């Protein structure tokens, strides 16, 4: 494949500005992927020290957002919940 | 033993209450005569398996435990005069299982710590915060009465 990055302004009701460019090529093969070299394969391969590991997680998966609101505790057991009950590093 | 201990603490028997605690952890806790360090260091023991249901668990009792210790410590050296022993106490009220008229009374606190040391800009700051998260706004209006006396924006003071 080839990697096509499009670019388009929208303040300027012109459409003029867009900026197309080429940002490398990309092979693969199943040759490569016998041989893992660009996998990502769950559990053992947790320490995850090529930060495009964690780039694709959060590309890949599927993500949802939610607004927390008590009206009458604090909020201080969020980050337990997180460490102790999660084991969140 | 945490209902047990809430008695103790309800009723004021701190050094009966450190020592069942340092029975209950290792001994070798034996010097740690601190009391809200020995509590956080009590850790109860299971995740609570498939048993008889109950009204309350031993997790959300320490979670009880820690702030009605710290607020009460943190009065107590308040009173006794050290505001700034307090804070580090008073902050770790807040810092926890902290209801929101428990919140109230540990802004008002150290408003009351810090015009002690001499900081009305900083408890001006807690007061406000107190008026705001707070229903209940009278001891705010008395330590911002208390304040402006210490330092004599005395219409202030009679405003408050």
């Amino acid at each position: 494949c080839t990697v096509l990055l499009q670019i388009m302004e929208r303040e300027s009701g012109n459409c003029p500005k867009d900026r197309y460019v080429v940002c490398g090529r990309v092979f693969l093969s199943l040759e490569d992927l016998s041989t893992g070299k660009y996998l990502l394969t769950f559990p053992k391969k947790k320490p995850i020290e090529h930060m495009e590991d964690l780039f694709a997680l959060l590309a890949a998966f599927h993500k949802s957002c939610f607004q927390i609101t008590s009206p009458g505790y604090a909020l201080n057991s969020m980050k337990v919940w997180l460490l102790e009950h999660m084991k969140c590093e | 033993v945490g209902l047990q201990a809430a008695l103790w603490l309800s009723a004021d028997r701190l050094g009966d209450l450190a020592l069942l605690l340092e029975t209950l952890n290792g001994s070798q806790s034996g010097a740690s005569k601190d009391l809200l360090l020995l509590l956080k260091t009590w850790s109860p023991p299971a995740e609570e398996l498939d048993a008889p249901l109950t009204l309350q668990d031993a997790q959300g009792l320490k979670d009880v435990l820690l702030t009605a210790f710290a607020y009460r410590q943190g009065l107590q050296e308040l009173i006794t005069g050290n505001p700034d022993k307090a804070l580090s106490s008073l902050h770790e009220a807040a810092s926890g299982l902290c209801p929101r008229p428990v919140l109230v009374q540990v802004y008002t606190a150290l408003g009351s710590c810090h015009r002690k040391m001499g900081n009305p800009q900083r408890a001006l700051l807690y007061l406000v915060a107190a008026l705001k998260e707070g229903s209940a706004w009278g001891p705010p209006l008395l330590e911002a009465s208390r304040l402006y006396q210490q330092l004599g924006d005395t219409t202030a003071e009679l405003e408050s």
